[PDB]
């Protein structure tokens, strides 16, 4: 038979892989990217000013920040309108950021009793219950009061450093370029981030308004209690308004297939476990359909609860006037990065899962290796051709026809010739023999003799391939 | 850079409603025939 048994679930699986790639290749954002890695390259790697040397990434005191806010941060992001937020005119950023500041709260440790004399106090590192709530230093409103962290939409986060959580000061930027930069001067002349804090971070967004790519960009910074700080900053590219264009549909439709597929796999194989043999966990092919088909479900319903909601978006877009909330976005979108990291990793179990016929892994290496040795002894003769060729028609054709006029261009005409791009006007017309004569011999030996030489191999590789797999594997 | 789609009524020139419906109503879409599909957008039978 082998036509209900051995014909159709290697089909199935390899459909199943097909599936798999094909919505892995449509998942890579280039767009978001390249925005998000020139947004870091203009600013975690702006300096202070132009004579100062603190940048993003050199961190080293407190007034590094201070330095950077008003300089080249006020250079590739706060840039004057034609106060707009256009550096290049071309990156359109979103809203208007946003700064927290999780300090230490007055007397968040104890000086020792027999140093009481001379030791005043000391700070703890960042943590929920070592965030500061009352004012420090002059609090004429918000500047310097610690907004509560379910006020605030602040959570823990438990980051590279520690749990930061929602407490701490909290400020709001304006929407001109001028007014920012003398509000971040006024921040840096009063006490807004003192020896008694913990942790710093800002929040804005980044539209783009050429590109539908809204993205989010918080940056952070570690105030260790041992002295300095650490900074950094992080991309989050959450969008959701992926129904466009055709591309859309189709990228739905192949959703669509691989959500029934996967049903239909899980409707295929929840009967022969059930009422046959059960609890088969080490057999290393009944526990792996049912690990990749719950982790297809899981992954399905995580990424679909992820777009639960696209109002955000929307309400962001109809009123501009403050920061919204994206640290919950941004969170989100860095689980569907973990999500799509543990995807890749399920293809990967999936093409595992395509392996039922194995031995045939590492066998065939010698084979491979000489295919490639006689490639390359092809190439050489190839070559040689080519360059003949090329040289005799730049010769000929030289001063004449402006296509075989540099060495250097020869071998893209012929190229796009063999691609069939030919003019043949000048060739003809520039000379009527030796024109027609190099055209007609180059076409015959490039399309008759040496294209079907490197079809001959692989033919031969393939044969011996098949040869030597059904004599040793249908031998012993 | 596109939003929601108007459903109100206007007088003559623009938003007026003086005496009862504007002078450019809003001409509800019928219950068969539209989705033009355009560019990028995706109308109805719709409009003023």
């Amino acid at each position: 038979k082998y036509l209900k048994s051995v014909l159709r679930e290697l089909v199935t699986y390899l459909l199943f892989l097909i599936v798999l790639c094909i919505l892995t290749y449509g998942m890579m954002s280039s767009n978001v990217y390249y925005y998000t890695r020139m947004m870091s390259q203009l600013f975690l790697d702006t300096p202070v000013s132009k004579t100062e040397k603190t940048n993003f990434k050199t961190l080293s005191s407190m007034e590094d920040f201070w330095k950077f806010t008003e300089g080249s941060l006020l250079d590739g992001l706060y840039w004057k309108m034609q106060n707009r937020s256009f550096i290049f005119y071309e990156n359109l950023l979103l809203g208007v950021p946003r700064i927290r500041q999780l300090r230490v709260r007055n007397g968040s440790c104890s000086i020792p009793q027999d140093l009481r004399d001379e030791i005043k106090e000391c700070y703890d590192v960042y943590s929920v219950s070592s965030e500061d709530r009352a004012p420090f230093g002059p609090r004429n409103g918000t500047a310097w009061i610690y907004t509560s962290e379910k006020d605030l939409n602040g959570s823990s986060h438990w980051g590279i450093i520690a749990t930061y959580s929602g407490a701490g000061y909290y400020l709001d930027l304006s929407r001109t370029r001028e007014e920012t930069a003398a509000q971040v001067a006024s921040l840096k002349k009063n006490v807004w981030l003192d020896r008694g804090t913990r942790a710093t971070f800002i929040d804005f967004s980044v539209y783009n308004a050429n590109i539908n790519l809204f993205c989010v960009v918080r940056l952070l910074v570690e105030f260790p209690a041992t002295g300095g700080v650490i900074p950094s900053w992080q991309f989050q590219p959450l969008k959701l308004i992926r129904y466009v264009t055709t591309f859309d549909f189709f990228l739905a439709a192949c959703e669509i297939i691989f959500c029934f597929f996967i049903f239909y796999y899980v409707v295929e194989e929840i009967l022969e476990i059930r009422i046959h043999k059960l609890h088969y966990f080490r057999s290393f092919w009944n526990c792996l359909d049912v690990v990749i088909v719950v982790l297809s479900v899981v992954a399905i319903g995580i990424n679909i609860y992820r777009t639960s909601n696209v109002e955000v978006l929307l309400q962001f877009l109809e009123d501009q006037n403050t920061f919204p909330n994206f640290e919950h976005l941004a969170y989100w979108q860095i689980q569907f990065n973990n999500i799509a990291a543990v995807t890749v990793f399920f293809v990967w179990i999936k093409l595992f899962k395509f392996i039922n016929f194995n031995r045939t892994m590492s066998q065939l290496s010698t084979t491979m290796s000489r295919c490639a040795k006689d490639l390359f002894g092809f190439a050489i003769m190839f070559f040689i051709i080519f360059l003949a060729y090329a040289q005799l028609a730049y010769l000929v054709f030289g001063t004449q026809v402006d296509d075989f006029s540099t060495f250097q261009e020869c071998i893209f005409t012929q190229f796009r010739i063999i691609l069939g791009d030919i003019n043949f006007a000048e060739i003809e017309e520039a000379n009527r023999v030796l024109g027609p004569i190099y055209f007609t011999t180059f076409v015959f030996f490039m399309f008759f003799i040496l294209l079907n030489m490197f079809a001959a191999i692989i033919a031969d590789t393939y044969s011996e391939v098949k040869s030597d797999l059904a004599q040793q594997k249908a031998e012993m | 850079a596109a939003g929601g789609f108007s459903t109100s009524d206007y007088d003559v020139g623009w938003e007026s409603p003086h005496n009862g419906s504007g002078t450019w109503a809003y001409s509800a879409p019928d219950l068969l025939g539209a989705w033009s599909w355009g560019s990028c957008a995706v109308y109805d039978s719709g409009g003023y």
